[PDB]
RNA sequence: AAUUGAAGAGUUUGAUCAUGGCUCAGAUUGAACGCUGGCGGCAGGCCUAACACAUGCAAGUCGAACGGUAACAGGAAGAAGCUUGCUUCUUUGCUGACGAGUGGCGGACGGGUGAGUAAUGUCUGGGAAACUGCCUGAUGGAGGGGGAUAACUACUGGAAACGGUAGCUAAUACCGCAUAACGUCGCAAGACCAAAGAGGGGGACCUUCGGGCCUCUUGCCAUCGGAUGUGCCCAGAUGGGAUUAGCUAGUAGGUGGGGUAACGGCUCACCUAGGCGACGAUCCCUAGCUGGUCUGAGAGGAUGACCAGCCACACUGGAACUGAGACACGGUCCAGACUCCUACGGGAGGCAGCAGUGGGGAAUAUUGCACAAUGGGCGCAAGCCUGAUGCAGCCAUGCCGCGUGUAUGAAGAAGGCCUUCGGGUUGUAAAGUACUUUCAGCGGGGAGGAAGGGAGUAAAGUUAAUACCUUUGCUCAUUGACGUUACCCGCAGAAGAAGCACCGGCUAACUCCGUGCCAGCAGCCGCGGUAAUACGGAGGGUGCAAGCGUUAAUCGGAAUUACUGGGCGUAAAGCGCACGCAGGCGGUUUGUUAAGUCAGAUGUGAAAUCCCCGGGCUCAACCUGGGAACUGCAUCUGAUACUGGCAA
RNA sequence: GGGUCGUUAGCUCAGUUGGUAGAGCAGUUGACUUUUAAUCAAUUGGUCGCAGGUUCGAAUCCUGCACGACCCACCA
């Protein structure tokens, strides 16, 4: 089963989650098809901190990949219009 | 893992002493089964006591064996010490885990050299009151001859200042005791009664800085370096880093364990006999003979002064005085450090009976404290008994 | 991390007045300058090639108290840059926070400069800094925080600064000891003579 | 081993036993046809072929035969009987 | 067959010590060094210069 | 914006220039040792014994599959002490829930080690004879029947483990009957094949009063897709030795049968007698491979620990089953060795999963906390497990930062130290003195990592329904392992925090006293025989910095393996010379072709890593977005002067 | 921690039936000699591994110990 999840990168105490498309049967930071954008929950109030490649999201979810509830709530965060 | 122990009653330090081949270990077997009938359970068999097979090839307890028994009032960690003259150094070491014992001497023999030898050193290690239990009374039912035995032991104690008037001299047999006869089994029950009564519970401070003389390092295959010692003072938890003090040059070590006779325990307390695990230590780094203690509160030196008495040939000592160059071993609870005899200006030799004073020079630095007593043994038997006066 | 040894000894070693002991009394004059490196200053050096290269390298590091490995870190950082490395490294060395604070005039010596940064005093962009190795970002400001301001020293610290050359790439409010950073220091202004030419040759082997 | 999954062991046991019997009966209906072809009883062989037809598919449908092997048995065995039909 | 450093030593037939690689080119065959200040070959007595070598402790004072 | 980048010296000799060995100045490490040592951040932490192991833990879950309920708090009929509803308590699966068991799913994932494997592995790019749980889309179905069995009772073998025999019963367990199409066999006609029901809510209808029934969520069954994973083949590349030159007989292939998901000597049967090799076969030695790492001007050489992909193994060797997938770490069967228990008849176990211990070795850690966050398995959900993981601890192991203070200060003192005992030096150094107080230490404030989920309520869909359920707001209580948190404030006083190698030249920086080819030193040349710039120590000074040196390994200098870029009349090196096969090289003209070649476009060359430009941690290290490069390779279309094929 | 055997000049090492510490080379020191080497001679060496007990007499015998080595359990 393919899925959309976080990749948990970044240093110790500072997570830099890579929203990536990969099979659930893989490791957390393991083998992945493609990192579909990124996400930083602690990207201190500034310019960036969240980027979802909406193009491939609809495409991949429209293929069989399930978004993770975190990212699912992040889609509610990236708000298709807000 | 097994069985975390409960703090029901005080941990009293008791045991057995006596003349060689006098069924001391034999009595040891009976006392435990008594509380296996008067208390929950603490029974120990004669063979189960003897831990070594070489002890099963001579019958003598070459390696000091501890057994466990507890009365409906207090708990009693037992220390079965050998009576063999060639195993008194091991006896003095275990003496650093007692405050009062059971003088097990064969009733048919009476006060002899090895009975007399184990008693004197008792004062020099910290053993004030010992209730005397004379075994083998199923073969000598003669009251008249034995009335002198209980009489002269009270006199024998007076020879070494032990007030033999308050301490009871008890007669009994271990043969029928452990073997099912209601009579002599109840005679061991007499020892179960006197134990709680006479000797009270001295106040071992659990707040005083940590101290634990290394009794004997044990090879606990699975945990590593586990060592037992009497926490004469203070307490210790599974996590506090203490040092190894003694012969080798001191350094720290994390106490990652607290266990009592194969039973778990969170923290230690004063007067306690328990085993503690030490984090990342080789078996030979820490060694049988040193002392475990709290860091930053103790410093070791080598010398000290002392008022010394030498055993006369009338009591069982050596024959002549010792000259400069003589090096016996001074015993500070559990340490057998050899010490050169420094005689001051005037006394060039000390006769077997002089209570003279002189300066001491040992071979290894031990945590110095003015007052620590020591037994002096050389040539097969005791050559002295003294007390630390002043360290330089 | 700091040399923190006799600050005039390093002077006599090169004989050069490295302004280490600039302090209150303007000129040194109390050590028989130029001819007193150590116990045997009588021997005039044959000084080999490696020497002039090393005595140049040290000389620069002695002016700001820069450590060798740390200096080499500044070196490759100057190499990966474009243009003339000999000029890129000097701006990097000159761009030090304590260096700029000194250049603003907030202290007679660079000794107080580094010490001032460490003791929660210097504030840039409203953010207190303790790292002396702080490369000053372009076009900013620098100041001293109130609860550590003019503690009998700070005012007198700017005393000798009046008779300094007072650089161009920066200015200061001077009413609150609030300096102002401008463009990057250009080569022609800095150095004055210290041959950066020798330095680049040294580490190149 | 020490595991609740020891059930998966005895379950595979309970499985392989029943799985063996069906696979056993299946191959015998196959060998019966092959035995017929050895002679050339196109009447009975065809009959046995039709006879094993409902039992060959059922096994592949349950998860015993990989249904590619099943398709082969309905093809190569037909190639045998039609070659003498 | 390594050379025993230090002006004077205290090893004797057993002494389990450490061996650091080092030819001497003074004695043929000898291409090793005894580690002065190791397991048994302890610190050279009376050493003030180069005590990182010879395994000598910092002076008492 | 994306590689602006290259150094030598000492040494043969009386002395010189070459040739040619040796040695070092640098940097790096999965490093250790010695001496030393204040703290913090971010990484790393058994490379030797793929040697062996006590204890705890490392994968369990669903009652919304089923019979049940041995437990736990309630409900209900009853009871009893006695404050007659205060409570004591037997019944009872009626509930919330839930052991053991039946069944479903996973356990083949993640984790660990690198023994083996020299190519059935990997890396690169094409190809076709492949299968595909869970996820997703779409087309139909989802009818009706049957026989046992676990649990539980009972007798009972055995020390235990593990069972045995006779009765009882369910299911989404298993098996028929039916029904099937664009599915399978067949050219075709025809032939044959599947399954599973439960849960929530409810008006009329209706209760053999179990429910039939309306409806929604979901799951099951069959077909075509897709995605993903995986199997498979071909070419090329992917270590050493020729002092291994020959190797092989299912071996090379056809046809036919069998076998696999798939084609195939994968396996047999007959026949053919070939095939592999000097552009290096087979045999032997050794070894995880690649992205990358270290170094280097680049080119290469060495390496590949970690992060990551692939591969191989699981006490040793072999085999097979359940299953979509293993021919399986915490699975089975058997044999063997090594251990444990033994009632001696017989069984039980695999730390190369995280810690931990013994042994080994120069050499490396806690038997900590928690699923808070991320991911994963199961499940409607809530929840449960998770030694993956997120942290804390231990260690200077590395990379980076800071501090131990600053300013004044001549008396140019004390003392050490050298002396031409004049003086100088140590030395603004210290003291005295003016201020500051970082980090540690104590006492108080305090972010962010937290998205959700739960309940109540609102509206919008759905439906007979304002119900149940799904989506979206509001509200409440909240959810923290780290945590004596990041960070900030205050208090105290310069008080607690600097050593280490070296000083003849190489190669930074000097003398004295003492020892006398003695003790000694050392990377090379080399020093020491009564006046040592090298030995031992003292003074001074230098390099470096919480590190400094030593040992070791890698590369560079080494242009001493030279493709880039060397030599051979004599320094090592022209075979004694010639014929001559394969191979390599090839005059000149025209024309064509377009393999090499060149240009362009595209697919890929994973990501992380190296490079450039920005952003965030007080800065940095580090993390990090976008780009660049990934030098290669494949395909199509063009240029075609040159090499080459082909024609005269 | 146990019980069994060792330790002596600079070195290899002596000293039986308990009678009183030295042998061969030497480290080194003078001589021959090209320096020598060798060797001839000269100087010397232990508080008998530390001491004590029995000893008239103990390096010999009786143990306890520092420095070595084997089996015995070492299993909070
Ligand atoms: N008359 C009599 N003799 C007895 C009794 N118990 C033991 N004996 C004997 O006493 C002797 C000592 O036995 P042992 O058990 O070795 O004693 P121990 O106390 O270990 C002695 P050691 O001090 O040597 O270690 C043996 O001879 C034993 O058989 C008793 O009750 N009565």
């Amino acid at each position: 089963m393919v899925t959309i999840r976080l990749a948990r990168h970044g240093a110790k105490k500072r997570p830099f989650y890579q929203v990536v498309v990969a099979d659930s049967r893989n490791a957390r930071n393991g083998r992945f098809i493609e990192r579909v954008g990124f996400f930083n929950p602690i990207a201190s109030e500034k310019e960036e901190g969240t980027r979802l490649d909406l193009d491939r999201i609809a495409h991949w979810v429209g293929q069989g990949a399930t978004i993770s509830d975190r990212v699912a709530a992040l889609i509610k965060e990236v708000n298709k219009a807000a | 893992s097994k069985e975390k122990f409960e703090r029901t009653k005080p941990h009293v330090n008791v045991g057995t002493i006596g003349h060689v081949d006098h069924g001391k270990t034999t009595l040891t077997a009976a006392i435990t089964t008594v509380l296996a009938k008067t208390y929950g359970g603490a029974a120990r068999a004669f063979d189960q006591i003897d831990n070594a097979p070489e002890e099963k090839a001579r019958g003598i307890t070459i390696n000091t064996s501890h057994v466990e028994y507890d009365t409906p009032t207090r708990h009693y960690a037992h220390v079965d010490c050998p009576g063999h003259a060639d195993y008194v150094k091991n006896m003095i070491t275990g003496a650093a885990q007692m405050d009062g014992a059971i003088l097990v001497v064969a009733a048919t023999d009476g006060p002899m050299p090895q009975t007399r030898e184990h008693i004197l050193l008792g004062r020099q290690v910290g053993v004030p009151y010992i209730i005397v239990f004379l075994n083998k009374c199923d073969m000598v039912d003669d009251e008249e001859l034995l009335e002198l035995v209980e009489m002269e032991v009270r006199e024998l104690l007076s020879q070494y200042d032990f007030p033999g008037d308050d301490t009871p001299i008890v007669r009994g047999s271990a043969l029928k005791a452990l073997e099912g006869d209601a009579e002599w089994e109840a005679k061991i029950l007499e020892l179960a009664g006197f134990l709680d009564s006479y000797i009270p519970e001295p106040e071992r401070a659990i707040d005083k800085p940590f101290l634990l003389p290394i009794e004997d390092v044990f090879s606990i295959s699975g945990r590593g370096t586990v060592v037992t010692g009497r926490v004469e003072r203070g307490i210790i938890k599974v996590g506090e880093e203490v040092e190894i003090v003694g012969i080798k040059e001191t350094q720290k070590s994390t106490c990652t364990g607290v266990e009592m006779f194969r039973k778990l325990l969170d923290e230690g307390r004063a007067g306690e006999n328990v085993g503690v695990l030490l984090r990342g230590i080789k078996r030979e780094e820490i060694e049988r003979g040193q002392v475990l203690a709290k860091p930053g509160t103790i410093k070791p030196h080598t010398k000290f002064e002392s008022e010394v008495y030498i055993l006369s040939k009338d009591e069982g000592g050596r024959h002549t005085p010792f000259f400069k160059g003589y090096r016996p071993q001074f015993y500070f609870r559990t340490t057998d450090v050899t010490g050169t005899i420094e005689l001051p200006e005037g006394v060039e030799m000390v006769m077997p009976g002089d209570n003279i004073k002189m300066v001491v020079t040992l071979i290894h630095p031990i945590a110095m404290d003015d007052g620590l007593r020591f037994a002096i043994r050389e040539g097969g038997r005791t050559v002295g008994a003294g007390v630390v006066a002043k360290v330089l | 991390a700091r040399y923190l040894g006799p600050k005039l000894k390093l002077s006599r070693r090169e004989g050069t007045d490295l302004f280490l002991k600039s302090g209150v009394r303007a000129i040194d004059t109390k050590c028989k300058i130029e001819q007193a490196p150590g116990q045997h200053g009588a021997r005039k050096p044959r000084l080999s090639d490696y020497g002039v290269q090393l005595r140049e390298k040290q000389k620069v590091r002695r002016i700001y108290g820069v450590l060798e490995r740390q200096f080499r870190n500044y070196y490759k950082e100057a190499a990966r840059l474009k243009g003339n490395t000999g000029e890129n490294l000097l701006a990097l060395l000159e761009g030090r926070l304590d260096n700029v604070v000194y250049r603003m005039g907030f202290g007679a010596t660079r000794a107080e400069a580094r010490q001032l940064v460490s003791h929660k005093a210097i504030m840039v962009n409203g953010r207190v800094v303790n790292i002396a190795s702080y490369q000053v970002s372009p076009n900013d400001v620098v100041s001293i925080r109130e609860k550590a301001k003019k503690q009998s020293r700070v005012k007198a610290a700017l005393e000798l600064a009046e008779q300094r050359e007072k650089p161009t790439w920066l200015e200061v409010d001077a009413g609150k000891m609030e300096g102002t950073f401008k463009r990057k220091p250009e080569r022609s202004d800095l150095s004055a003579d210290i041959n950066e030419h020798l330095i680049v040759e040294l580490y190149s082997k | 081993n020490i595991k609740s999954a020891k059930k998966r062991a005895i379950q595979s046991e309970k499985a392989r036993k029943h799985n063996a019997s069906r696979r056993s009966m299946m191959r015998t209906f196959i060998k019966k046809v092959y035995a017929a072809i050895e002679a050339g009883d196109k009447a009975a062989a065809q009959k046995a072929f039709n006879e094993m037809q409902p039992i060959v598919d059922r096994q592949a449908a349950k998860g015993l035969i990989h249904k590619n092997k099943a398709a082969r048995h309905k093809a190569n065995l037909t190639a045998q009987i039609n070659k003498l039909a | 067959t390594s050379y025993i450093g230090g002006e004077g030593h205290n090893l004797q037939e057993h002494s389990v010590i450490l061996i650091r690689g080092g030819r001497v080119k003074d004695l043929p065959g000898v291409r090793y060094h005894t580690v002065r200040g190791a397991l048994d070959c302890s610190g050279v007595k009376d050493r003030k210069q180069a005590r990182s070598k010879y395994g000598v402790k910092r002076p008492k004072a």
